[PDB]
DNA sequence: CATAATAATAGTTTTTAGTTTATT
DNA sequence: ATAAACTAAAAACTATTATTATGG
């Protein structure tokens, strides 16, 4: 199985929340206990980090004007307590606010790039952000079409419950997404921040086979 | 192993301390048996056995370098027996028998073997000042305070500090019953006072304690407490 | 189902 | 305490005799009973004492110096060459070498022997939860001659019944059978005497006494006095036994090559790298994960093992039918109330049983056994008393502890898609079923691993040139079982598998 | 526990072990409503109930923590 | 006593092993 | 700071959780 | 991937011994 983090870093992130932890700080945590759970796993389940709306751009493709203010942060590669300080002492939020559209594209590259030759009978793309980032709906043929191709699970967790008119724009986009991808039960597929801190704070339970 | 060990210990004891300085020059082995022997994990070497380290406690040799050696081992494997028994967290105090051993030990090793000038001397300071409600004829406290009664100087520097909870816990020991812990008290306090007048007399500092205490208390004084506050 | 994060 | 047994064995010539030479003498089948019951003894009872006397015997030996009255053994924890040096007079001239080593003739006081085994009593520097002594005769006639001595040997056993010492007579092989109440009518120590005939059975309990009964049945004791906490002060001592235990094979002993000396063992663990020595402050235990060798210490290792204290939080209440047969993890565990430390805690036990029992539920608690332990939550069902037609309670008054797994107790099973089958099929194996239907009993098997074991080690211990084969009751019967069959399972075969099924490929 | 505490561990070797967080004693502990349900009934049975009653160490702490001339 | 092993004071009787017992 | 003292400590056996080594 | 023993069995029953409540 291969699980791939396209993360907003951008300042829609810093902005936190009265009543709950900043998006930035909600995915941070998320990914830290996820982490955590795999490292303490021997599961050898690669992991890739991708974080959109940095201030640089960094992926295996820049392009011209797509794939900008997109850092790819890690690699899919087995996780290790160094990721894990890289996800507490190295995530930083950014001010660009790139389109996770572009990063859906870094993803989908950095898997068939990583996915070659692996016993991966999944793949996943996990996308923690809360939809305000400006984005590009030009791509959302290829990337659909690439992500059915490429056989490619994807999640979307929200400092929120399935907001500004653009996490409404962005919510109602990624519905129509993932409708068209796996169907009403994609709807399922969107979880909140709050639901992901409270379903991960216990790690995975150990099993093996007879 | 039973009471009839327990009775070798002791009678081993009584030779070095009543036999000694003319022929123990054929022990060198006996302790590297021993504590090559003590070394193994196996504790069936009884919690009441642990008179094997008033054996270690030596003083009727020259105490070879080879036996110098051994006593850092031995030191530091009391710094981790003694990590065990102040923390209940493991639960299991074992002190009956161990902890007075090893502060016998301690004593009789440090004697000679020891300088005021490193951690671990703090550390095995620390240790003993936790000599706190110690029923069972309070045995190993009273062992300590002759412990430091045989080297406050040891522990110069650091007599400064918590000097207070030295104090007033020398006064009530020697103010308990079981007058052997009483008159332990009195030995202990008496270095304890002797040390630190000899430290702050030196210092530049002396005031800031002299004022502190010392005159205060012993005004405050004013059974034998009197003789005490003269003494101070 | 577990998938991704959940998996 | 332990058990004080003594075989009081006359040599009056009254074993000799026999009613005929095809069958064993009064003399040696009692020495094979003793052999037996010396050797159940060791199955189940070490650290009991048992000893064996001769009296009328033409010589004696005691330490009271009592004439006729020869002690064979005293009273000691069983051995394999006391059991030889009966086996050399058990048999046929075995009481023939006995008569040439020892023989027999002269009379005796019952008195005299009564105090000669109560000094062996008194010599005893243990504590014996019983005193019991065996005799084997199939005659009271020669005190039955002299009234002055048997009214003295009758004071004397009601003396030793006031001392605790319980006597119990065995009928033996006579050919005018035992005849009793000639001497023997209320000079046994009895708690429920039905025997009055004359009782020319040459038998009245050595079936089992030779059976060769395999158990260890150790004494009773609470495997945990634990505390039963209902919130954080309502506490209750309370006993926990295992009220069955798996048992297992007693360990191998390091014994030497020559002289077969249990050998000193110990292992010192030591710095290999330089050679040296080390100690258990001087290392530290480490696991890796990932790129990351995390070093600690045991003791830390402890205390983060350390969640809750020895006692029983009491988690709540859930119906019994809320129960999977399935959530099994280890065998369950008997909870009885004690006033020893919590006084008042039987009523409130009794009370809580009845209610639970009443209600149908289970008190679902959080369990500690002791410190270092993480609790874990066991239903605890109330389990009634149970007392059999003659009124022994076979199931204990009290609660039943079972185990309760987590989530990843589970494992993930790779399922296979569900098929039917013909009703037809159904009534077939029905019918088999009820062909081959038994009767469950609790003790219908032994372990033949440990059966054959206790056979060698017997065989061994009687240095044997051949040892008993322990029988295997778990092997089915096949013969049999076809036969209460016949051709039903080719029928449901037929039904159920194409001709060419392979029966296992 | 041991994985919290490892993890812990990995990020500071130099700090004691953490302690137990309270989720785990809330998935522990059965739902708090029910237990405030009993405790009524907790009370009458103390009442209704009359029952008559030491730690192995606490040590690692002494008693408990630490002008002119 | 009724229902004690006499072998075995305090113990209850021991049943003869058995086995399997078709019905 | 003495003495018919006295009794709270301990130390033996059980039976759990650590583990090899083939086992598929 | 461990189905036998992996490895040392966390624990009271039933018996004693140094404490001091005090004797003075």
């Amino acid at each position: 199985a291969a699980v791939v983090l396209c993360m907003d870093v951008g300042f829609t992130m810093s902005n936190s929340i009265p009543g709950i932890e900043s998006p930035f700080e909600q995915a941070k945590k998320v990914i830290t206990m996820f982490v955590q759970r795999q490292v303490f796993a021997e599961n050898k389940d690669e992991i890739a980090l991708v974080l959109f709306g940095t201030d640089g751009t960094d992926n295996p493709l820049s392009g011209g004007d797509q794939y900008q203010n997109i850092t790819v942060h890690r690699h899919l590669m087995l996780p290790d307590f160094d990721l894990l300080e890289d996800i507490e002492s190295k995530i930083q939020p950014g001010s660009q606010q790139a389109d996770f559209l572009d990063a859906l594209i870094v993803s989908m590259d950095v898997i068939q790039h990583e996915t070659i030759g692996k016993k991966f009978e999944k793949r996943h793309i996990e996308i923690f952000t809360d939809l305000s980032s400006r984005f590009s709906k030009s791509q959302l043929d290829i990337i659909i079409h690439s992500l059915k191709k490429c056989d490619i699970s994807l999640q979307f967790f929200l400092p929120f419950s399935l907001i500004t008119e653009q996490q409404k724009e962005g919510l109602e986009i990624v519905k129509m997404v993932m409708i068209s991808l796996e169907g009403e039960d994609g709807l399922d597929e969107i979880y909140s921040f709050s639901e992901s801190l409270r379903k991960l704070c216990v790690f995975k339970k150990i099993e093996r086979h007879s | 192993c039973k009471i009839p060990a327990l009775d070798l210990l002791i009678k081993l004891l009584q030779t070095f301390r009543s036999s000694r300085l003319m022929d123990e020059f054929k022990i060198g082995e006996l302790f590297s048996k021993f504590y090559g022997e003590l070394a193994l994990k196996k504790k069936i070497p009884d919690t009441v056995l642990e008179k094997v380290y008033e054996l270690l406690g030596l003083l009727g040799e020259v105490h070879p370098s080879e036996m110098i050696n051994n006593a850092e081992n031995l030191f530091r494997a009391f710094l981790g027996e003694l990590k065990t028994q102040m923390t209940s967290a493991v639960r299991e105090p074992k002190l009956p028998v161990l902890a007075g051993c090893l502060k016998g030990l301690s004593s009789l090793l440090c004697n000679f073997t020891k300088s005021m000038e490193e951690d671990p001397q703090t550390s095995r300071e620390i240790f003993n000042f936790v000599l706190q409600i110690d029923l069972k004829r309070y045995a190993v406290p009273s062992a300590g305070l002759r412990l430091f009664a045989l080297h406050a100087s040891q522990f110069s520097t650091c007599l400064l500090d918590n000097y207070v909870s030295l104090f007033e816990v020398l006064l009530k020991w020697c103010a308990h019953t079981n007058v052997e812990l009483k008159k332990a008290a009195l030995s202990a306090l008496e270095s304890f006072l002797k040390q630190v007048s000899n430290m702050v007399a030196k210092n530049a500092e002396m005031h800031k304690n002299k004022l502190q205490y010392f005159m205060e208390q012993f005004y405050g004084i004013i059974n034998k407490e009197l003789s005490i506050a003269i003494r101070g | 189902k577990p998938r991704g994060l959940f998996s | 305490g332990r058990d004080s047994l003594i075989f009081l064995v006359d040599a009056s010539k009254a074993m000799f005799e026999s009613q005929s030479e095809d069958e064993l003498t009064p003399f040696d089948m009692s020495i094979q009973c003793i052999q037996s019951v010396y050797i159940s003894k060791i199955i189940s009872s070490d650290r009991d004492l048992l000893a064996v006397v001769f009296y009328g015997t033409e010589k004696d030996k005691n330490s009271v110096n009592f004439k006729n009255i020869y002690v064979l053994q005293e009273l000691d924890n069983p051995g394999a060459k006391r059991i030889l040096e009966l086996d050399q007079f058990k048999g046929q001239q075995g009481q023939k070498r006995f008569q040439d080593m020892m023989g027999h003739g002269s009379d005796y006081s019952l008195s005299e022997v009564l105090w000669v085994c109560a000094n062996l009593f008194s010599d005893v520097q243990f504590k014996m939860s019983h005193k019991r002594i065996m005799l084997f005769t199939n005659e009271d006639n020669p005190h039955g001659n002299d009234s002055a001595k048997a009214s003295r040997a009758r004071t004397k056993a009601g003396d030793l019944r006031d001392t605790g010492i319980f006597l119990d007579l065995m009928h033996l092989k006579k050919p005018g059978g035992f005849d009793i109440s000639l001497f023997y009518r209320d000079i046994i120590s009895i708690a429920e005497d039905e025997d009055l005939r004359v009782h020319f059975e040459e038998s009245s309990k050595l079936e089992d006494l030779l059976r060769k009964v395999r158990a260890k049945e150790t004494r009773k004791r609470a495997l945990s006095r634990l505390k039963l906490k209902l919130n954080k002060d309502i506490v209750i001592s309370v006993g926990i036994y295992n009220l069955v235990q798996k048992a297992l094979k007693p360990p191998p002993i390091k014994l030497y090559r020559e002289t077969n000396e249990p050998v000193k063992t110990k292992t010192r663990t030591f710095n290999t790298s330089t050679g040296g020595l080390l100690l258990p402050s001087d290392t530290k235990r480490s696991q890796i994960y990932g790129s990351r060798q995390i070093i600690l210490e045991k003791e830390e290792t402890e205390e983060l093992k350390r969640f809750d204290d020895p006692g029983l939080m009491l988690m709540g209440f859930k119906p019994l039918v809320l129960l999977k047969k399935h959530h099994y993890l280890r065998p369950s565990l008997f909870v009885y109330p004690e006033e020893s430390l919590v006084i008042g805690s039987s009523t409130l036990f009794s009370a809580l049983l009845i209610k639970c029992l009443e209600k149908e539920v289970a008190a679902l608690c959080r369990y500690t056994p002791r410190r270092n332990i993480p609790p874990y939550f066991v239903a605890l069902v109330p389990q009634e008393e149970e007392l059999d037609d003659q009124k022994i309670q076979v199931t204990p008054p009290g609660f039943q502890l079972v185990f309760l797994p987590f989530a990843d107790d589970k494992r993930k099973m790779p399922f296979t898609e569900k098929i039917m089958a013909t009703p037809e099929q159904v009534g077939k194996m029905k019918a088999i079923v009820e062909k081959l239907r038994f009767t469950y009993r609790s003790d219908s098997f032994e372990n033949p691993v440990l059966q054959q074991h206790f056979r060698n080690l017997e065989a061994l211990a009687l240095d044997l040139m051949e040892p008993e084969q322990a029988v295997d009751l778990t092997l089915p019967k096949v013969e049999a079982m076809n036969k209460r069959l016949g051709s039903l399972v080719d029928e449901f075969k037929e039904l159920v598998y194409p001709p060419d099924y392979n029966p296992e490929g | 526990r041991l994985f919290q505490c490892l993890l812990h561990r990995a990020l500071h070797p130099r700090e004691p072990l953490p302690p137990i967080q309270q989720h785990i004693w809330n998935m522990l502990n059965p739902p708090a409503e029910v237990t405030t349900k009993s405790q009524i009934p907790l009370s009458k049975i103390k009442t209704l109930f009359p029952l008559i009653e030491d730690q192995v160490t606490a040590q690692e702490i002494f008693q408990d923590n630490h002008k002119t001339e | 006593c009724p229902g004690e092993s006499l072998i075995n004071p305090g113990f209850k009787s021991k049943k003869p092993a058995g086995g399997v017992d078709f019905d």
